[PDB]
């Protein structure tokens, strides 16, 4: 209903959160956050 | 558009030249804006910044503030 | 062959012909105008030019 | 192939560009100068054209070599240090371009061919604006990326200046979302000064103005003529940080000062309070004030939205600072006000509701709330601040002390006997208003102390000191019922005047 714009788009872009961090990583060593994101 | 709001282009610069023409013959070629207060090189903007800080010991600086 | 200067910031504006006639100023950007047909004429009479 | 080597930052002080590194792409830049000069007398005399290829295909050796490796390498470790480091060295990089380019101007004056003192000449400022258009200014990289990282720089070098002040000195509520509120629409810290903020001290002004002031002037004349927009932009972020950070955040700062509004017999957080938000005034209104309108005087280049700058922006933040401030001038009126006028009225059964109609003539809670009140509220700072806020601060909260004479001296309630209490203690108040620090009380007060000495009508004191010049403070038929403001009104017959 809702989570479909904010948490269920989570819940289809769950690894998209560490895929699109990865993105200031060629453009201007990993653990903290692809491992114990929360 | 331009004369759904080329009319009201024209017909608002009207409408300020009613309330230019004040009891003088206003002559309205002033442009001035002031607030409640009244180079060529590359550091120099820094100098204005401490030019501004020249400002800082001015006045005092003194105006009124009450309500 | 006045390169002129930007007059607030002292940089370097555009450049500009300048064109002094008998009684009328052309102080015209020729560029990328290279005539001197249509050049950007900053221009004025000299009768009351300062 | 750099590794990004110390140091790395070391620049993100609050001036204008600082420590390593070089740039060792002047090194190269050198090179390709006096290299630039080399192949310029070889080919100079080892060709027949003269642009071609020196200028077309040797230029376009030059910055695909150099520009295209060295500089994108240049761009990728400035880059990726930080963000801010690379806007204020790409506007050093792309300033040291121009200082190459400008070389290549005084070498193009060792050239000596028009169509290569023509465009060919601009191809190689053109390659030079390729390498800018790899960070081209018609994005939001150049220049709104450079805003973002001037907006780290801005809200940390800014926000975080003032740091007890701006986080925190109140919840923060602090009657910006209190007052300002409700009206527009109390112990906080204790207890010293305009201590950083207000402004801090105009240095932190002079820390946001030096910085966003230097960033400002950097994409300022580093980008195109397309400025005024970024300058409203950055400006209207200036709007943020001082608008709105400092006439609302480190001047919430001085409204957690403010806290200390509706101060009813609480004028000691209102005793370091009067110069905190004075030197708001001071520093914060008078440096930002005219600072922002002489450098928004060079900042406006020719145009009429800049006006917009001018009154929406600008004077619009001093008239809505104005009612920032004098508002909670208003109501820190209001915390003076209900301070000397509920503090100072506050004399229990023997002073403000006496019966002591034929003793009882000396100095009492009066003299001790109203000293104390008044003159511990603005004898404390406010004596000697604002003269920023001079005839307003001496003239205005004395005459609301002259209200509150109206409250305290003129509306001391006692008998005929305790008003002569009042000419010792309101009229001993008269003179000590007029060195409470807010001290316009030399007039009405004096209007009180002739008053008090109508307000002390016994059965042979009560017509004509009654009827004396500022006796008539006193009502018009309740000269001889001065005391009607007491418990008893003047002793057997008080209303035989009138008829």
């Amino acid at each position: 209903v809702l989570c479909d714009k904010l948490w269920s788009c989570i819940q289809g872009q769950t690894v998209s959160l560490y895929l699109k961090l990865y993105t200031v990583i060629d453009k201007h060593k990993n653990d903290i956050i692809s491992a114990f994101e929360e | 558009f331009n004369k759904i709001w080329g009319k009201l282009l024209d017909e608002i610069e009207l409408l300020l030249v009613r309330y230019i023409n004040d009891p003088e013959l206003i002559s309205s070629n002033n442009g001035s804006i002031k607030p409640i207060n009244g180079e060529d090189n590359s550091s120099v903007k820094d100098q204005a910044f401490e030019l501004k800080a020249l400002l800082k010991d001015i006045f005092p600086g003194f105006s009124v503030s009450s309500n | 062959n006045w390169m002129e200067l930007n007059t607030t910031t002292g940089k370097p504006l555009q450049m500009v012909q300048i064109f002094i006639l008998n009684d009328l100023v052309l102080i015209a950007d020729k560029s990328r105008d290279k005539q001197n047909d249509f050049i950007v004429s900053q221009c004025y009479p000299l009768k009351d030019v300062t | 192939f750099i590794k990004n080597v110390k140091f790395k930052e070391q620049l993100i002080d609050f001036e204008n560009h600082s420590v390593i590194i070089e740039t060792s792409m002047q090194n190269l830049i050198n090179d390709v100068e006096t290299v630039i000069k080399n192949e310029s007398k070889i080919v100079k005399r080892v060709f027949e054209e003269k642009a071609t290829h020196v200028i077309q295909l040797f230029i376009q050796r030059v910055f695909a070599q150099k520009i295209e490796p060295r500089f994108e390498v240049l761009l990728r470790n400035s880059l990726s240090i930080s963000n801010l480091a690379y806007v204020r060295i790409l506007h050093g990089l792309f300033t040291l371009f121009g200082k190459f380019t400008k070389s290549l101007i005084d070498y193009f004056q060792l050239l000596e061919i028009d169509d290569s003192n023509q465009i060919l000449s601009t191809t190689l400022e053109q390659c030079f604006a390729d390498l800018f258009s790899h960070y081209l200014y018609d994005r939001s990289k150049y220049f709104g990326i450079e805003k973002r990282s001037l907006e780290a720089i801005l809200v940390d070098m800014t926000s975080k200046f003032t740091v007890n002040y701006d986080k925190e000195i109140n919840k923060r509520v602090l009657l910006d979302k209190y007052k300002e509120k409700l009206s527009t629409n109390t112990a906080s810290d204790i207890d010293n000064s305009p201590n950083s903020p207000a402004n801090y001290s105009l240095n932190d002004v002079d820390s946001m103005l030096k910085c966003v002031v230097e960033s400002t002037a950097r994409v300022m004349e580093l980008i195109p003529n397309k400025a005024h927009l970024y300058i409203l932009e950055i400006l209207k972020i200036m709007f943020l940080g001082i608008v709105d950070s400092y006439m609302e955040i480190a001047l919430e700062v001085a409204y957690w000062k403010i806290c200390k509004v509706d101060i009813n017999k609480t004028a000691g957080v209102v005793n370091l309070n009067f110069l905190k938000f004075i030197s708001m005034s001071t520093e914060i209104l008078d440096l930002l004030s005219i600072s922002i309108k002489s450098i928004f005087l060079p900042l406006l280049n020719n145009s009429p939205e800049i006006k917009a700058q001018i009154i929406e922006m600008t004077n619009s933040q001093i008239q809505k600072m104005e009612i920032l401030i004098n508002i909670i001038l208003q109501e820190t009126i209001t915390v003076i006000s209900t301070k000397f006028s509920a503090i100072l009225c506050k004399q229990k059964k023997k002073d403000f509701v006496p019966k002591s109609q034929e003793l009882l003539d000396q100095d009492t809670l009066p003299a001790i709330e109203i000293v104390n009140i008044l003159n511990l509220i603005f004898e404390q700072s406010s004596k000697f601040l604002k003269g920023k806020n001079l005839q307003t601060f001496l003239t205005l909260i004395g005459e609301e002390l002259y209200g509150l004479l109206l409250s305290h001296y003129s509306h001391f309630q006692v008998n005929s006997i305790g008003g002569v209490v009042v000419t010792k203690d309101i009229i001993g108040y008269q003179t000590a208003i007029e060195d409470w620090g807010v001290a316009s009380l030399i007039d009405k007060f004096a209007t009180l102390r002739e008053l008090a000495n109508l307000f002390t009508v016994q059965p042979e004191l009560l017509e004509s000191l009654t009827k004396e010049g500022h006796l008539a403070d006193i009502g018009r038929d309740i000269i001889q019922s001065y005391i009607s403001n007491r418990e008893d009104f003047n002793h057997d017959n008080f209303i035989n005047s009138v008829k």
